[PDB]
């Protein structure tokens, strides 16, 4: 089965040189017909296509971006790299490396999960965790993630095993600079004296990974 | 290079039905030594990386139901989806490979389906976050339809105005609702200076607005 | 005619 992950600063300066890697299993840019794309997208925007390398190290690049644009592949032929100079706001997505169609047809086969870039002269701040308790048919319970910089954290309830009824909302910029998201579960009420909630928050930037046990609240 | 124009560029449909997404191209993607069309569709579900439906304009990725069939030649093409899933939600993007890819804006399928009145929470700041010298009050809305709530911050029964921020969901991959939180942002003084916190829900499948409430130190 | 961003 074909693996691709991307590696990004998560956050740069404007000015400063954007370095992605792309580390991928399944295939090989030492095989025949072989090859890895570069796509980004801005934050509700669509897909921009930057640039292609192929096995016989043969280099593709977008004719707008052409002149800031570098790619390259190591000996071992398991990792693509993509170099973007002087990034602006503009430069500011989400960025996927993909498998090339197979025995070289230049459309994208297979995506990696694509890694958030964010250029900002603002210092990244890890998150402060806060639960949301439950009220005493439905119970609501939750984790507050406040005061953070920059996009994105992953929130995960009892590491992967809770997904049925959660919901994490979308990141709101606060009038600091620093962003504020509530992850929310919804259960039966009949769960609540046993059943355990824990909250799993990482901000990759900051190197912060918190957990946090929601239980009803003490009077 | 070549520009692709979709239409339409949001797209509103009942679970069953026959949709038609329509890709322009400015130039001919039909190459006559071949009879091919160099034309991919991609599926982007909310959260998740595009995958490949289609390629050569009309032949399916292994895996892709029969119901998604890639259309047309040219400068004219279609992707149409003959009984829509509510699993089908999602962005879908044309590219071409007939030149350096570039891909269409994209065509947002949502799902029109019957009224959900939210369920409504509401959550007392943690004593956590109270030492932090900062209040959060979050007002959860959940699993309704359509998108469209009015939410209403009343402090000791007076309207709130420029303190609160709302984030909603996309449209739920499962069952097509959306989700809201409104948070309401006080100093910890002005928080522990008032009493009665109320969240107001004004949304179409209520007969009248729903008001949960909470009353600080109370339970 | 095709001029793909993939080798001849
Ligand atoms: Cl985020």
């Amino acid at each position: 089965e074909v693996k691709l992950q991307e590696s990004g600063p998560g956050i740069l300066q404007p000015s400063q040189t954007l370095s992605l890697t792309c580390s991928f299993s399944g295939f090989s840019l030492n095989t025949y017909g072989m090859g890895v794309g570069w796509i980004r997208q801005p934050s509700g925007k669509g897909l921009e296509w930057l640039a292609n390398i192929w096995w016989t190290d043969d280099k593709y690049y977008n004719s707008v971006l052409k002149s800031r644009l570098t790619i390259s592949k190591d000996t071992f032929n398991n990792q693509v790299f993509l170099k973007i100079s002087s990034v602006d706001t503009a430069d500011t997505a989400t960025y996927y490396c993909a498998q090339l169609a197979y025995h070289d047809n230049p459309w994208f086969a297979y995506w990696g999960q694509g890694t958030l870039v964010t250029v900002s002269s603002a210092s990244t701040k890890g998150p402060s965790v806060f639960p949301l308790a439950p009220s005493s048919g439905t119970a609501a319970l939750g984790c507050l993630v406040k005061d953070y910089f920059p996009e994105p954290v992953t929130v995960s309830w009892n590491s992967g095993a809770l997904t049925s009824g959660v919901h994490t909302f979308p990141a709101v910029l606060q009038s600091s600079g620093l962003y504020s998201l509530s992850s929310v579960v919804t259960v039966p009420s009949s769960s609540l004296g046993t059943q355990t909630y824990i909250c799993n928050v990482n901000h990759k930037p900051s190197n912060t990974k918190v957990d946090k046990k929601v239980e009803p609240k003490s009077c | 290079d070549i520009e692709l124009s979709q239409s339409p560029s949001s797209l509103a449909v009942s679970v069953g039905e026959k949709v038609t997404l329509s890709c322009k191209s400015s130039q001919s993607l039909l190459y006559s030594n071949n009879q091919k069309n160099y034309l991919a569709w991609y599926q982007q579900k909310p959260g998740q990386s595009p995958k490949l439906l289609i390629y050569w304009a009309s032949t399916r990725e292994s895996g892709v139901p029969d119901r998604f069939t890639g259309s047309g030649s040219g400068t004219d093409f279609t992707l149409t989806i003959s009984s829509v899933k509510a699993e089908d939600l999602a962005v879908y993007y044309c590219q071409q490979y007939y030149n350096y890819p570039t891909f269409g804006g994209g065509t947002k399928l949502e799902i029109k389906r019957t009224v959900a009145a939210p369920s409504v929470f509401i959550f007392p700041p943690s004593d956590e976050q109270l030492k932090s010298g900062t209040a959060s009050v979050v007002c959860l809305l959940n699993n309704f339809y359509p998108r469209e709530a009015k939410v209403q911050w009343k402090v000791d029964n007076a309207l709130q105005s420029g303190n609160s921020q709302e984030s909603v969901t996309e449209q739920d991959s499962k069952d097509s609702t959306y989700s809201l939180s409104s948070t309401l942002t006080l100093s910890k003084a002005d928080y522990e200076k008032h009493k009665v916190y109320a969240c107001e829900v004004t949304h179409q499948g209520l007969s009248s607005p729903v008001t949960k409430s909470f009353n600080r130190g109370e339970c | 005619a095709p001029a793909p961003a993939a080798p001849a």
